[PDB]
């Protein structure tokens, strides 16, 4: 956020352009950058492209949904923020995309596969068409969102192809691309919480026993923003993780009283609120509904993933190397589900939990 | 060349082509005024990646159009009259003195008078 | 006419110890009330911090000497009291109102402009 | 009279907070100060004078 | 009271009629309302109908005094007069104005031709670079000073948004007197050209954009590199150098053990033939005021055609009103009054003062001697200013309680100022010795200055020229009208400019820019803003916190002044090139 | 008069502690303006051109009849100020 | 309705009495330009108006020069 993002009014750009900024900082504030930020209409995009349109970096935002992309034209000002109808299976649309732009941003990336792009197709090869477009149009910057477990080697073909995906930017690019490891992020409509925060989650007793370290979505986002505006973080690999470890089976248990499901002592079980199944039946039904279910639902590869922890990358740079403090998931915890507790509207008194209260509510869930 | 795209100039020194979407005008090549902003550094801009070029407003220069027209001859007088030739509907009317030996614009119309007398010498 | 619920007819004090008494007052109704502004303006914080924000506003007014401005102060203190218990204010302004907050060196601000 | 007609603050939607926000003003285009073609002469004179003569203080007469 | 042809800086003049009651020339109601409508009808009974076109419009006086004065109801080819006046004969209104100032003001082409612009009540004649740009509507004014002479002549800047629209002079009965010359006002378009708006680092044969933290830390690696010792720190300010950045360029230097600080003349002598000593040395004690009561002028080595034209025309009105005899010992020009010339070197104006001009002095009731600000750049100047330092202090009456006869006339404002603070090297010990790290803080007469091939050069201006060229790291600064300036003049007159708009660019305050380099060379100075700066400004000088305020030196401290003290070629070759902002000028290339 | 009436004007407190405002008889009334601000005052906008502008006194210019009367409201409001002498 | 003419905008509006295909010679307008076909209006298609400055930028940075220092 802050009031100007910038550490001057002039910044030479590696491809050598000289871009001057104009104006204090607010909506009609520029900062003569002009950036591309490819999945902007994701969950994150929204957060990346709200903080650059916000003061006045010029945003190209690349769309395949139509009705996604008019929530982000309130973000910037006039001419701020621009849009070009896109697909990665074509190439002049994606060329148009960078046309201009100094930044970069690749935010592409699915954990599922469809009738149309697998996962290889879409974690690893738009990333390199990508990459590859954007050196030969000139661009100064390269920003590419991997996950928090990218490895090239992995059982699981989502932490795969995300590795694979690390080393295919680097190799087209060349050795100033930047990569960002986010651990899971939680914010409003996250899809780390929204899982938690599900009711009928089948299968829970083998999904929710991952161990992660979450992130705010917003310092995510944030963090991003450092790393485009200072070249210093060129050819870097960032791990963007909170500093206390949990466990989803932790924070699923935190939530419901939270939420207070547990107010009756029959209501969560009759709910379906837990929903234990032998692992073949989750590997059968996550199968079945590849094949089925028009929509992404908890795939096979999802559940490969929940026996594998996050394992933090040490050789890598964190958020101090960006000057910044990670936030803290007990300070955000309750803002984040407070749309989903279910009585509250000031019947008799909220119950806000403290950072403090998020913390006692911790050890009461690991009490037995 | 790039250099007729961005200079002003009083005439053009090239035939304008108007199928060329980099001219200031669909008539004139190079911009007819000093801070008017060439029109091929115009276009290239973040908001013009995907659009077509073509279909944008592009009205004719004026400074093209204004001086094919004849310059008009007084016969046996010095001062020429000119009112926009739309009474009410045209400019205030002005009264143009004719002693030098040139064609002498209209401060509004930008008609170009001249003396009869004075027809040779102008023509060279 | 009736007035509105929890207003006051405007008067102006002119005894600086009855104009104490009165500012106490209403510093106890901004306290009682602190639990009542946590549920309608469904705020983030608990109660305990709504009490400490109050009392800082009430800190920076400590010491004001002029009569005139002890009532114009109090006046308004009463009319922001009226709005809030009310619900007059909608949520995104209580919320901001908890958003408010290391300044730069010379350098520091030189480098990006200064101000 | 001192306060501007601007004013100081606007509002936005800001899609991080999911709410509208007052922000510091900005504005694209600055307001255009043409008053300042204020004429150098004054335009006006000094009137004419219309109180009726029942309100007006009597003169002293001349010298006998 | 209506007019067009009343002006009390003019003769007097019948032939408008506006003004019944013809009251102008005259000493000392339904019918004067007729009248008044009768005459201004006869005025736009020929009068083009060019409002729409024409560039008086907002502005003009025939105009408003229709509408205040008239009812609402009722061909002459133009010529060429240079191109700074575009003429438009036909709405002329045959009021003589422009007669009366073309020929007992200005004595004409000329360096004072252009105010004929603001004489002229109509639109006849008016600004050409200015012509069809704006409205007065639209115009922002802005009360500064002029910096282009030492003069420091009060003038009005109208400015529309960012740029700069035009320059007009402001009242001032004590400097400029509702003149300016030429070069003030039509060399504003030299503020859009060849401006320094980034930091550039020499690379090579080339410069390369950077930004203000790495140009404050190639300077560190320079200074660190070179590593100048005590005085081989050489500082050079030039002719547009505002005082709040002289000051504290002179500082940043002493806390790096130095004091070879200079400025961009090329005086012979180390310490100037009048000396910074004492301030009435140096300055104008008589006041530019006082040379109305003028009895006998000496000009010394001065060329007020050049050197300060709007002063010049002050000596002309005098020599009509009175039977004023100026003496001028020099190089002879071309002048707009007459003068008896005496000699063109130093024999004649110490024999001068042995003859006819000597005894005219003596006994003269306010006598004036004008020294040049050429003649410390010349062999002679210690002749010069002993010669007449000898005579002034034999003397009683060029110093008497009531009256200071002794003025010296400079030709660049950063001088006085200068002189003002010390910043001025008062031994050749220091001024000879090599320089190893050189800062030109707006320095562009370097075609006379020694410049070490192995010396770090760094350039801070407003604008890119010669000295930009030699720099080895460039520092982008703002011009006077971009800066809350001070500026002394030879009056010694505290007068601060005003801020108009913003610099160019990523450029900053002249002051701030040192200040800032201060800390990254470990000499950080005590300044944190103009308000501390200008309290600093008072423990240099106190007199400097004192705005539009001249402090007469006192008569028995001034006496030691002028006693201590104990071919003359014109300095200026070009009129039309003085400064940067002139040379960048589109409109003085024209007049070239 | 020595009220500190910027304490209930409801004004921001950067008209108090960073702008200057300078009091001028530019002829026959005295007028109060703001110096402009060293950046932010103007810059282009991108766009179309526009003049932007973060300077809201920018279009401010109070009117007085008295030199007095535009020295007590300036104090009155706790204004930093400096008085352009005619 | 944009992509009718506007020499029928105006009749098919009661605007006038006087169809454009029946104009006297001197109330039918003169134009120095070639006239193509109508174009409707381009909003939602690649071919809509992008408004942009026209006029350059109001001060030219100097242009950088070396020379050797004697
Ligand atoms: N907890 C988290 O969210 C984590 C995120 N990441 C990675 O961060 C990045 C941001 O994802 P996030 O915003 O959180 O959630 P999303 O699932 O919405 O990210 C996917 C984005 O990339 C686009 N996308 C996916 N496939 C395609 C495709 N074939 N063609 C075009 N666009 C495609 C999507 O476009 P559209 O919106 O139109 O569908 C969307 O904008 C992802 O790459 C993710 O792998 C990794 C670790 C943690
Ligand atoms: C009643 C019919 C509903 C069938 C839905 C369906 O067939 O959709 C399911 C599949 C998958 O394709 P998807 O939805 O893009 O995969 C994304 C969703 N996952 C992640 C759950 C797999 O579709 C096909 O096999 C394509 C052919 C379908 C044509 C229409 C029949
Ligand atoms: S001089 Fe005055 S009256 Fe004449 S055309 Fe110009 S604005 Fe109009
Ligand atoms: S040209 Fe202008 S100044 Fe000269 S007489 Fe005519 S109106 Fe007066
Ligand atoms: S002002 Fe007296 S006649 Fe012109
Ligand atoms: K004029
Ligand atoms: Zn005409």
């Amino acid at each position: 956020v802050s009031t100007f993002p910038l550490k001057s009014d002039i910044n030479i750009t590696k491809s050598g352009k000289t871009l001057l900024s104009v104006g204090q900082g607010g909506r009609s504030s520029r900062t003569g950058f002009t950036a591309t930020v490819f999945g902007g209409t994701g969950f994150l995009g929204r957060v990346v492209v709200s903080k650059l349109a916000k003061h006045g970096t010029n945003v190209v935002v690349p769309f395949r949904n139509d009705r996604a992309r008019r929530q982000l034209k309130v973000n910037g000002d006039l001419g701020v923020v621009n849009f070009v109808e896109f697909d990665i299976r074509n190439l002049k649309s994606i060329e148009d995309s960078v046309k201009y732009s100094d930044i970069v941003i690749n935010l592409i990336g699915t954990e599922h596969f469809s009738k149309n792009f697998s996962i290889e197709d879409v974690n690893i090869g738009a990333a390199e068409r990508i990459a590859k477009a954007a050196k030969e149009a000139g661009v100064s910057r390269l920003i590419h969102v991997s996950s928090y477990n990218a490895n090239p080697s992995s059982s699981s073909d989502f932490y795969a192809t995300k590795g694979i995906g690390e080393q295919v930017v680097r190799d087209n690019f060349g050795p100033d691309a930047t990569i960002v490891r986010p651990a899971p992020m939680y914010f409003r409509n996250s899809p780390f919480l929204n899982e938690l925060l599900q009711i009928k989650a089948l299968g829970g007793n083998v999904i929710f026993k991952k161990e992660v370290y979450p992130v705010h979505a917003l310092q995510v986002g944030e963090a991003i923003e450092r790393i485009a505006f200072d070249d210093a973080t060129a050819g870097q690999t960032y791990e963007l993780f909170g500093k206390e470890r949990y466990s989803k089976k932790e924070l699923r248990e935190m939530i419901k009283h939270i939420i207070h499901i547990g107010q009756r002592g029959y209501y969560p079980y009759s709910a379906g609120f837990y929903l234990p199944a032998p692992e073949p039946f989750l590997y059968a039904f996550a199968l079945i509904r590849q094949y089925i279910s028009s929509q992404p639902r908890f795939n096979v590869d999802q559940l490969k993933r929940s026996h594998i922890n996050q394992e933090i990358d040490q050789s890598a740079k964190t958020f101090t190397d960006l000057g910044m403090v990670p936030d803290e998931l007990s300070e955000y915890l309750y803002r984040y589900v407070k749309p989903h507790i279910s009585y509250t509207s000031q019947t008799q008194n909220r119950t806000v939990y403290s950072k403090e209260d998020i913390e006692k509510l911790r050890d009461y869930v690991n009490t037995p | 060349s790039t250099k007729e795209l961005t200079t002003a100039r009083i005439k053009d020194i090239s035939k304008p082509d108007e199928n060329n979407l980099q001219q200031q005008a669909p008539n004139r090549i190079s911009p007819w005024s000093k801070s008017q902003k060439p029109r091929a550094e115009a276009q290239d801009n973040v908001r013009f990646a995907v659009k077509d070029l073509a279909k944008q407003p592009r009205p004719y220069a004026a400074i093209d159009l204004i001086y094919k027209q004849p310059i008009r001859y007084i016969e046996h007088d010095n001062v020429a009259v000119c009112d926009g030739n739309g009474g009410a509907q045209g400019h205030p009317k002005v009264y143009i003195n004719l002693d030098q030996n040139k064609a002498i614009p209209c401060g509004y119309c930008g008609l170009r008078f001249a003396q009869a007398a004075f027809k040779e010498d102008i023509e060279s | 006419t009736n007035p509105t619920a929890f207003a006051q007819t405007t008067r102006y004090v002119k005894d600086s110890t009855e104009m104490r008494t009165l500012v106490l007052n209403l510093y106890r109704r901004y306290l009682r009330h602190s639990r009542g502004f946590v549920n309608n303006y469904n705020l983030d914080i608990p109660a305990s911090q709504v009490r400490t924000k109050i009392r800082q506003e009430f800190e920076r007014q400590r010491f004001v000497k002029d009569l005139p401005l002890k009532n114009v102060l109090y006046m308004k203190a009463q009319m922001e009291f009226q709005e809030l218990v009310n619900f007059w204010k909608q949520q995104c302004h209580v919320m901001q109102y908890f958003e408010s907050i290391k300044g730069d060196s010379f350098v520091q601000k030189f480098l990006k402009g200064a101000q | 009279k001192d306060f501007p007609t601007t004013g100081y603050t606007e509002v936005r939607y800001d899609a991080e907070k999911r709410r509208v926000v007052y922000e510091p003003l900005e504005l694209t285009q600055a307001w255009r100060n043409f008053t300042v073609g204020s004429s150098v002469w004054e335009q006006v004179g000094d009137g004419k004078d219309f109180t009726p003569e029942s309100f007006k203080l009597p003169t002293p007469a001349p010298d006998p | 009271i209506p007019r067009y042809c009343y002006h009390e800086k003019l003769a007097v003049a019948g032939n408008c009629r506006m003004c019944l009651v013809a009251s102008c020339a005259m000493p000392v109601t339904p019918k004067i309302k007729k009248a008044r409508e009768g005459v201004t009808e006869m005025l736009l009974e020929n009068h083009p109908l060019d409002c729409p076109v024409c560039d008086q419009g907002g502005e003009c006086d025939l105009q408003e005094q229709s509408l205040r004065y008239g009812s609402d109801r009722g061909a002459v080819e133009n010529k060429a007069i240079g191109p700074l006046i575009k003429t438009s004969m036909n709405r002329c209104i045959h009021c003589t104005r422009c007669v009366r100032f073309l020929n007992d003001v200005a004595g004409a082409n000329s360096e004072l031709s252009a105010n004929v612009i603001d004489l002229c009540p109509v639109g006849a004649l008016t600004s050409k670079p200015y012509a069809f740009r704006a409205r007065p509507w639209e115009l922002k004014r802005t009360e500064t000073i002029d910096v282009h002479d030492a003069l420091g002549s009060n003038v009005r800047v109208d400015t529309r948004g960012i740029e700069v629209m035009r320059v007009l002079p402001r009242l001032n009965d004590e400097i400029n007197e509702e003149w300016i010359s030429d070069k003030t006002r039509f060399a504003c378009d030299g503020l859009k050209t060849q401006r320094l708006t980034k930091p550039l680092i020499r690379q090579g044969n080339t410069f390369v954009d950077a930004t203000w933290e790495e140009a404050l830390a190639t300077i560190a690696e320079g200074f660190q590199k070179v590593q100048p010792k005590e005085n081989e720190i050489k500082a050079i300010v030039g002719s547009l150098t505002d005082l709040e950045s002289i000051v504290a360029l002179k500082d940043l230097v002493n806390k790096l053990g130095s004091e070879n600080v200079s400025t961009d003349g090329d005086a012979t002598t180390v310490p100037p033939a009048h000396g910074a000593d004492f301030r009435s040395n140096y300055i104008f004690n008589s006041t530019i005021d006082n040379i109305e009561e003028a009895d006998q002028i000496l000009l010394v080595g001065t060329n007020p055609r050049h050197e300060a034209a709007v002063l010049n025309a002050r000596i002309r009105k005098v020599w009509l009103r009175s039977d004023l005899e100026v003496h001028h010992v020099g190089e002879e020009f071309d002048s707009t009054f007459e003068l008896n010339h005496l000699g063109s070197d130093v024999n004649a104006l110490a024999k001068a003062l042995t003859g006819e001009v000597g005894k005219k002095l003596s006994e003269a009731s306010k006598p004036l001697i004008i020294i040049g600000s050429g003649v410390t750049e010349t062999q002679d100047a210690e002749a010069v200013y002993a010669t007449v330092a000898k005579f002034v202090t034999s003397n009683a009456n060029i110093v008497t309680p009531e009256w200071n006869g002794f003025n010296l006339l400079h030709r660049e404002a950063s001088r006085v100022g200068a002189l003002d603070v010390g910043f001025t090297t008062q031994s050749p010990e220091v001024a000879n010795t090599k320089a190893k790290f050189i800062y030109l803080l707006g320095a562009d007469e370097i075609v006379n200055k020694d410049i070490p091939k192995d010396a770090f050069v760094v350039y801070q201006g407003h604008h890119g020229d010669l000295g930009a060229s030699f720099a080895d790291v460039i520092l982008p600064g703002s011009a006077y009208t971009e800066k809350t300036a001070t500026y002394v003049n030879t009056e010694g007159r505290v007068q601060s400019t005003r801020a108009a708009t913003n610099p160019p660019g990523v450029a900053r305050e002249d002051w701030m820019i040192i200040r800032a380099l201060s800390e990254y060379l470990g000499a950080t100075l005590p300044y944190d803003n103009l308000y501390e700066m200008r309290s600093r400004l008072a423990d240099v000088a106190p007199h400097l916190l004192r705005h539009e305020v001249v402090e007469p030196v006192s008569e028995g401290i001034a006496k030691v002044g002028f006693q201590s003290l104990v071919l003359l070629k014109n300095p200026i070759e070009n009129f039309y090139f003085t400064d940067v902002i002139s040379k960048s000028s589109p409109t003085m290339a024209k007049c070239v | 008069t020595d009220l500190a009436k910027e304490l209930v004007s409801g004004a921001p407190k950067e008209l108090i502690t960073e702008r200057v405002a300078r009091i001028y008889q530019e002829t026959e009334t005295w007028k109060i303006d703001w110096d402009i601000l060293n950046k932010g005052n103007r810059w282009e906008n991108d766009l179309m051109g526009y003049q932007s502008s973060s300077d809201y006194m920018q279009g401010t210019i109070l009117k007085f009849d008295t030199r007095e009367g535009a020295i007590r409201f300036a104090k009155g409001q706790g204004w930093d100020y400096y008085i352009q002498e005619p | 309705m944009s992509e009718v003419e506007p020499g029928w905008h105006y009749w098919l509006a009661y605007g006038t009495d006087v169809p454009p295909n029946q104009l006297k010679p001197e109330e039918k307008s003169v134009r120095a330009y070639p006239v193509k076909k109508h174009v409707p209006n381009l909003t939602y298609t690649d071919g809509a108006y992008v408004p942009y400055n026209t006029a350059r930028p109001k001060c030219a940075t100097w242009d950088p020069k070396v020379t050797e220092r004697p």
